[PDB]
DNA sequence: AAGTACTTGA
RNA sequence: ACCAGGA
DNA sequence: TCAAGTACTTTTTCCGGT
């Protein structure tokens, strides 16, 4: 249970998108993350003020957060930083990146086309902004020169000068990571043939990208609060608190730290290579060295299936999950922890058909009404049952497993020294047993129908399958060669009346996929019941009584 | 619009020759929902997927981080209408039980 | 200064008060979290105007748990000091530092430095004073103040204070 | 409207937007043959006058964006000289309720 | 902005989904031990006597209706058909 | 949970700048002038004198005190004795800002009646002098117009000498002998 | 057990909004964050036990609210920060439609 | 693919089909503004059959001593030959159930019938025979007035949309259009009378019925027809088994909107 | 296995 | 991530 | 400049054992 907050509570009403500006993951960072090493204080088992909490979140489970004063259940991660020596690409916008050197020019950063192109203010007239990007790349990719006079908007006798720079553009292409350019040159007319081939830097493309005006960016997809250019290539790295990154720590003392740990690392160690090369005797080649490094770490951290194959492995052979790798789709957060989640408060077993049951209900085995649970709220129409129901205990059929206060902290009836002489006031839950009529949501997985999910009424019985009306069979698809079902039980009495008010197998008796029902008699009851009407079959005053008794609303005549 | 026409007519033809019947209405929908963007929009992750619903929604199918990374490059806004991102959210989404709101009038309960 | 300001609190009621006694309930619960109060953007929260006319408005039921959040709409009295403004106090307290002027809900604190030279602290009295060649400032005694700078603090608004300049002082 | 038989020189096609605000069409005298609009499958499109078109979105509560949309380049819009901007209401006969009427709006 | 009671355009009939949503809400007051409008004729379900407050229109509740472009009706539970 | 205004202002990441307050009239966001009524009309803020405020709150808690007993039905030295009393029956007591509010506004106001704080009210609002300046001529007591224009700096050119000491004239002969 | 994603579209399909709400937030997930009104970040050192709240980076000790989100999104938007992407929150509006 | 394409619809509380943009799909849902399970297949009985026989069933003339209605139809009918004034009457009736014939043919021009729409009329009328036991001997209480004009009236009751101005006004026109094609056809003075026998009261019952189910049987806005569609597409996809590419094969090449399709052909 | 996107030869 | 099964 | 090639992306219903 989380404790009481003061802060006024809201729903989320909008998600703003965008980049983080190297400046804000320094102010809204509680460390800076110098030290490769986890903890150990030379060994001695506590986490180091260097990676895994130099004021970040927490470990032990004992033992506070030292930012915020709350502890585990309770204390979302803290974020860090580390200073980069030198600034990389992030591998996600690395296109983006090459199509907005693409767009400008490598020396000025100006859009290579502008209002005095007719195609040009004709792609700039785009709302989308998305669109007006494709336009605005598909146009300034060829631009190979930064104009300095361009012919003014009525004559071509006359050039009307634009920004200045004339310089010529590099035909950039990419090598893995790496951003190389060709400048055609000029030579005597001619040249290329043979031209000037190099690598443009992190900074160089950085700088570029920091002159590009508001104005322009704003032209192509940016946004000069949330995501500017410039934020695409990484200086200072936000550091993500252990909640994120958690270590399997088996026994009392044996690590088990998070494959993010080991890469962070990793990117830390590189990043102290560099610093220390250029700070000493700068080799000139060794750093170009270093640097491809921290960028592949940083790359690999982010995505580790990268097209320019050289996965990241971990010493076993066995490659490392990226931060990417966590979100893609079926299994991994949206799909798999967000869009679909194991839910508490459900059931499974097998299936088995029952004539004696009603169409609506649900034959719910002792064993399973016994553990699962409705908590409900003592009130003065029920403060005797519930009473009783508590006094039952546990273990008896209508029972309970759980009584809770108005303080909110749970008595379990199961241990308690208390759970005879316990007694109820209004306001409190009763955590009772699953009983009789409850409305329960009942399921058979596929589910590619309204139907596959359906309402019923509980009723406990001896056995440990779940019981259902044979008419009821084929909504879900059911058959009884071994299949099992779930079941779902609601907490709320909001929840309770969704059920019963639209899910109830009566209300999906006719369905809308084809206008017409979608349950009928079946089996048994379909083969007898032409024998049953045919003209030679009569039936005798003995058996016409026990047929009638048998219809249970039948008037007595 | 007589491309909706056939696009029906075909739909229909696959479920007809299997025996099975579906109400106009279902196939209609999805035939429509194809159809309104101007031309033959696919119900693929080139398609529908790339249309301009909410990032959250969108990268709940195909194409998740890629979506998700061009949704900070761009800073787009998840107007947070759809069904998918108060799925996310852990809110109540504007679906049928949630498509209007409840409030309590103190003068009628002045009244009773 | 001391200003009529037009404000609203989210109020969250729990199903056991939708009876009618709820506007009642309402009205009451404001005046126990608002009436004095003390934010920094508004400052002191003294006295809620008009009871009569205080709009409940609709209430919103949450949706998973049962209560109502309503927006009461209201308009109230309150006091914010500033920099610069001049204030008539009383003397409160007395200190070899100073000495704290009681200014409306208010306490502002004058140093020793940043009253005139003349005026200077005698412990040997009963209550500690300064005294002056023509002035003596003491516990009962009032004084007109010129806020100098103030700091937000919690339930409460501090500030120093200076009786260096023209007319300011003793009154 | 300019109907030609085979082709018209990229040359010449540069002086179509060349007089605003009047306006020219080119018509490949092939397509033209067999009148699109007659067929089964194509119903009736209303081109709608400024005011109608305000009346609709004020009546659906409609940003220009909300409504279906019908490319400029598609045959209708090309017999009815469709503008952007400019919107069609298309009545169609309905195996549900006899008579519906779309409106879609130009590219 | 809020469409005024003269101008209000939509079902004068109560929807499946406000019903189901205002028998859930009631329930949920009624078990909170909020005061109930109506004569419990020896009720004890929360749901049971909610349904009986909806019979006797006697639920204080109103459902803002939204429209897509954001503007509301509002509809008293009183003044809502109840023929589902 | 804490209270909201009339502004509205969407200050999205932007922070700052939170500009300081003064006498260059510079007050808050909130104590602008330009404010907005919950009707949503334009109106324009509202500084009270001391005696001004010292009735507005007697007058709000008078009120407050009919309103309790209909709900319940099925000398300067002895105004503070009296307004001590009125304050434990409308307040919730534990409210001692108000209590010392109330006793700071009974010991300081210049104008104890109704009648004498009205055309107060009249011959300072004529002078389209800002709430604040307006409510310090009526809160301070001052003599040469230098006190006033020492005391209330922002006033410094825009009202005349002579006119400003015409004022301060009226002012002291309103002032309620006690 | 898994309530899947197959599970939750007969949920919206039946339009049981609250239903689906409490499977995927009290019978699961469900944690409490708490956001900054000026980032909408999780960055807020909630001291709530001293009722202190702050958000340095935005000097923010007052425009902070609480929400109730799973925690599965907690991670998420902790995992997109962690790729340099802001998934900032906010409650309210400001675009309208 | 299915489901993830169409979530986010639903209708609106203006009848309206929307998205999560609020772009609109459909104007009306399903273009009438009905809930699929309100509705159930009903015979056009207007549509089909000689251009003779059609006037044997709904023609009304009393200026013709053969045509008119015979005396042991209804109280009135030895008052009513030769009124004029009701002639006019039942000469609109039928030139309105001669345009709906027409307008039937142009929207089904195979002269297909059976098409399922809301109220089941037939069940409406059998019931109303046991109700009121409907004697199949004497003359009806029915004036000319009391059917022409009763069903003109519960004609502009059948409410799917309610706005106040003619767009939303001709929308529900069009919406209630085939369900009055039904209705007029299964209500004809003629049919009623000598077919249904009913009485004034078994007849005013049988209007108020239709009204109640057919506002019953609209859709409810907040339902969640995108799932609901994609479902319905979906469920029975998965129950599946010149020669031309079909069943799953054809399905994923239309849901692709495959270019390069496997079995193309023109049918001339 | 089937598309988009971009690069390469005539 | 693999392997083996169930509807 | 326009066809053909190359990169590179992308999915697949829910429930013991390394
Ligand atoms: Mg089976
Ligand atoms: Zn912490
Ligand atoms: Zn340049
Ligand atoms: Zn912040």
């Amino acid at each position: 249970g989380q404790q009481y907050s003061s802060a006024p509570l809201r729903t989320v009403k909008e998600v703003q998108f965008g980049l983080f500006s190297p400046e804000e993951v320094r102010a809204i960072s509680v460390a800076k993350i110098r030290f490769p090493e986890t903890m150990d204080e030379t060994q001695t088992r506590a986490k180091i003020g260097g990676l895994n909490d130099p004021r970040l979140g927490s470990i032990d489970r004992n033992l506070k957060c030292q930012t915020c004063q709350e502890g585990m259940n309770e204390c979302p991660g803290h974020f860090g930083h580390i200073d980069l020596a030198k600034p990389v690409f992030h591998v996600g916008f690395i296109a983006k990146i090459k199509k907005v050197c693409e767009c400008v020019c490598m020396h000025c950063g100006k859009l290579l086309l502008d209002e005095h192109n007719e195609l040009m203010r004709q792609a700039l007239a785009i709302k989308d902004s998305k669109k007006r990007f494709a336009a605005i790349w598909t146009l300034c990719k060829t631009k190979m020169v930064c104009e300095t006079d361009v012919p003014s908007e009525d004559d071509p006798t006359q050039l009307v000068s634009r920004g200045g720079c004339g310089n010529t553009q590099p035909t950039i292409r990419k090598d893995g990571l790496k951003l190389v350019g060709s400048w055609k040159k000029d030579r005597a007319t001619g040249d290329a043939d043979e031209p000037e081939l190099r690598v443009l830097s992190t900074e160089e493309i950085l700088n570029i990208f920091k002159h590009i005006s508001v104005k322009d960016f704003t032209s192509l997809g940016f946004n000069e609060v949330f995501s500017r250019p410039e934020w695409m290539i990484l200086t200072c790295l936000p550091v993500p608190p252990p909640p994120v990154r958690p270590s399997i720590s088996f026994n009392e003392s044996q690590r088990g730290e998070d494959d993010l740990t080991f890469k962070l690392a990793d990117i830390l160690k590189a990043n102290i290579s560099l610093e220390t090369l250029e700070h000493n005797g700068a080799p000139h080649h060794a750093i170009e060295e270093a640097e491809s490094l921290l960028q592949f770490h940083v790359a690999t951290y982010m995505d580790n299936d990268i097209a320019g194959q050289p996965q990241a492995l971990q010493k076993s052979g066995r490659p490392v999950k990226s931060i990417r790798a966590r979100l893609k789709g079926k299994e991994g957060r949206i799909r798999g922890n967000l869009m679909g989640k194991r839910v508490d408060f459900s059931a499974r077993t097998v299936i088995s058909g029952d004539p004696n049951l009603e169409l609506d209900q649900v034959g719910v085995p002792k064993s399973i009404a016994k553990t699962l649970t409705y908590p409900e709220v003592v009130t003065p129409y029920n403060i005797d049952r519930l009473t009783q129901l508590v006094r039952n205990g546990p273990n008896e059929h209508p029972g309970a497993k759980y009584v809770i206060r108005d303080s909110g902290d749970r008595i379990d009836l199961r241990y308690s020294k208390r759970a005879g002489d316990i007694q109820l006031q209004y306001g409190w839950k009763v955590e009772r047993h699953i009983m009789d009529n409850d409305p329960v949501l009942f399921n058979r997985q596929p589910s590619l129908h309204k139907m596959s999910m359906m309402a019923h009424r509980v009723k406990v019985i001896p056995y440990s399958t779940f019981r259902l009306n044979l008419s009821v069979t084929s909504p879900y698809n059911a058959d009884f060669d071994g299949d099992e079902m779930n079941l779902h039980v609601p907490q709320s009495e909001e929840t309770r009346a969704e059920l019963s008010q639209l899910c109830a197998v009566p209300l999906q008796i006719v369905s809308p996929q084809s206008n017409k029902p979608c349950m009928g008699i079946v089996q048994d009851t379909l083969c007898g019941i032409r024998k049953l009407t045919l003209r030679d079959t009569f039936i005798e005053l003995d058996q016409v009584l026990n047929m009638l008794y048998w219809v249970p609303d039948w008037d007595g005549v | 619009e007589a491309g909706r026409a056939a696009l029906y007519k075909e739909v229909y033809n696959v479920i007809a020759s299997d025996g099975s019947y579906v109400n106009y209405r279902h196939m209609a929908l999805l035939v429509d929902v194809m159809t309104t963007q101007g031309g033959l929009t696919s119900v693929t992750r080139h398609g529908f997927n790339r249309s301009n619903t909410g990032a959250l929604m969108r990268c709940s199918f195909e194409e998740t981080v890629e979506i998700l990374f061009e949704a900070g490059a761009s800073a787009e806004l998840d107007d947070c209408r759809g069904v998918s991102e108060n799925v996310i959210l852990g809110q109540m989404a504007p679906i049928g039980t949630g498509a209007f709101d409840v409030m309590i009038d103190e003068e009628s309960l002045v009244k009773y | 200064m001391f200003f009529i300001k037009d404000l609203s609190l989210n109020i969250t009621l729990h199903p056991s008060f939708f009876g009618p006694r709820m506007k009642q309930y309402l009205k009451t619960k404001l005046l126990e979290e608002v009436e004095g109060s003390c934010t920094g953007k508004f400052g002191y929260i003294l006295c809620v105007l008009d009871y009569d006319n205080i709009d409940i408005q609709r209430g919103r039921i949450l949706p998973t748990d049962g209560s109502a959040e309503f927006n009461v709409k209201y308009r109230a009295v309150v006091f914010k000091p500033f920099k610069g403004e001049v204030v008539d106090g009383t003397v409160v307290s007395c200190s070899q530092h100073g000495f704290e002027v009681q200014v409306g809900p208010m306490k502002v604190f004058v140093t020793k430095h940043l009253m005139p030279q003349d005026l200077t602290f005698n412990a040997g009295s009963n209550p500690p004073s300064y005294q002056s060649s023509e002035d003596v400032i003491t516990i009962k005694s009032r004084i007109r103040v010129k806020i100098e700078g103030c700091i937000s603090q919690v339930s409460s608004i501090h500030a120093i204070g200076s009786i260096k300049e023209d007319y300011l002082g003793a009154i | 409207i300019f109907v030609y038989q085979n082709n018209i020189t990229p040359s010449a096609m540069k002086l179509v937007p060349s007089i605003p605000p009047a306006t020219i069409e080119t018509f490949n005298e092939a397509a033209l043959v067999v009148n699109i609009t007659h067929h089964e499958l194509v119903p009736k499109h209303i081109r709608l006058s400024s005011d109608e078109k305000r009346e609709l979105l004020k009546r659906y509560r409609l940003k220009e964006s909300q409504l279906p949309r019908i490319q400029r380049a598609d045959p209708v819009a090309l017999y009815l000289g469709l503008k952007r901007g400019e919107v069609v209401k298309i009545i169609r006969k309905s195996e549900t309720s006899g008579r519906y009427a779309s409106y879609r709006i130009c590219m | 902005k809020a469409i005024p009671k003269d101008q209000r355009a939509t079902t004068p009939y109560m929807t499946k989904y406000e019903r189901a949503r205002i028998l859930g809400t009631r329930a949920l007051q009624i078990s909170m031990n909020a005061p109930v409008f109506v004569d419990l004729e020896g009720e004890t379900d929360p749901l049971r006597i909610a349904m009986k407050e909806l019979a006797e229109k006697k639920i204080p509740l109103v459902i803002r209706r939204y429209l897509p472009d954001g503007s509301f009706e509002d509809w008293s539970v009183e003044e809502l058909i109840v023929d589902l | 949970v804490s209270t909201s205004t009339f502004q509205t202002r969407r200050r999205r990441l932007k922070k700052v700048e939170e500009e300081e307050n003064a006498a260059t009239l510079q007050l808050g966001q909130e104590f602008q002038l330009k404010q907005i009524n919950h009707q949503g009309e334009e109106e324009e803020l509202i500084a009270l004198n001391l005696s001004e405020a010292r009735l507005v709150i007697k007058e709000a808690l008078v009120e407050r005190r009919r309103a309790f007993k209909r709900s319940q039905k099925k000398t300067r030295e002895k105004e503070l004795e009296s307004i001590d009393v009125l304050l434990e029956q409308t307040t919730g007591g534990n409210n001692k800002d108000l209590k010392n509010t109330m006793q700071y506004l009974t010991n300081f106001s210049r104008f104890r009646d109704q009648e004498t704080v009205g055309a107060v009210i009249q011959l300072l609002k004529s002078t389209g002098l800002h709430p604040f300046e307006v409510a310090q001529l009526g809160s301070l007591a001052c003599d040469t117009a230098d006190e006033a224009k020492t005391l209330i700096p922002s006033l410094n050119n825009k009202i005349s000498d002579d006119e400003l000491e015409r004022i301060l004239k009226e002012l002291s002969n309103l002032e309620t002998l006690y | 057990l898994r309530f899947g994603e197959m599970e939750r579209d007969c949920m919206i399909a039946h339009g049981a909004a609250s239903f689906l709400k409490e499977r995927l937030m009290e019978a699961s997930d469900a944690f409490r964050v708490h956001i900054c009104g000026i980032c909408g970040l999780m960055t807020v050192i909630a001291k709530l036990n001293h009722n202190q709240f702050e958000c340095k980076g935005c000097d923010n000790k007052i425009d902070i609210y609480q929400i109730h989100i799973p925690y599965a999104a907690k991670l998420l938007f902790q995992e997109l920060m962690a790729m340099n992407i802001t998934p900032r929150l906010y409650t309210d509006r400001s675009r309208d439609f | 693919r299915l489901v993830k394409a169409l979530e986010d619809i639903m209708v609106h509380y203006d009848n309206t089909t929307r998205n999560s943009l609020g772009n609109v799909i459909q104007f009306i849902y399903g273009e009438d503004g009905m809930d699929a399970a309100h509705i159930e297949k009903q015979s056009l009985d207007t549509i089909g059959g000689s251009d003779a026989a059609f006037e044997k069933r709904y023609r009304v003339d009393l200026l013709n001593t053969d045509h008119t209605l015979d005396p042991s139809l209804l109280e009135s009918g030895s008052e009513i030959l030769g009124d004029l004034k009701l002639q006019v009457l039942l000469d609109e009736e039928y030139k309105q159930l001669v345009k709906d014939r027409k307008f039937l043919r142009e929207v089904f021009v195979d002269g297909e019938a059976n098409w399922p729409l809301p109220v089941n009329i037939r069940r409406i009328i059998q019931n109303a025979q046991q109700t009121f036991h409907i004697d199949h001997t004497k003359p009806s209480d029915l004036t000319i007035k009391d059917i022409v004009l009763g069903v003109k009236d519960l004609q502009e009751n059948l409410l799917v949309l309610r706005g106040k101005n003619e767009i939303i006004q001709n929308a529900q026109r069009d919406a209630v259009t085939l369900f009055c094609c039904l209705l007029r056809s299964r209500l004809a003075t003629r049919r009623v009378l000598q077919e249904y026998r009913l009485t004034k009261q078994a007849f005013d019952w049988v209007l108020s019925n239709i009204e109640a189910q057919f506002l019953r049987s609209v859709v409810h806005p907040g339902e969640m027809v995108g799932v609901l569609a994609a479902q319905s597409i979906g469920e029975p996809a998965t129950q599946m088994t010149k020669k031309v590419t079909s069943g799953v094969p054809r399905l994923k090449e239309i849901l692709n909107v495959a270019k390069n399709m496997k079995t193309p052909s023109l049918t001339v």
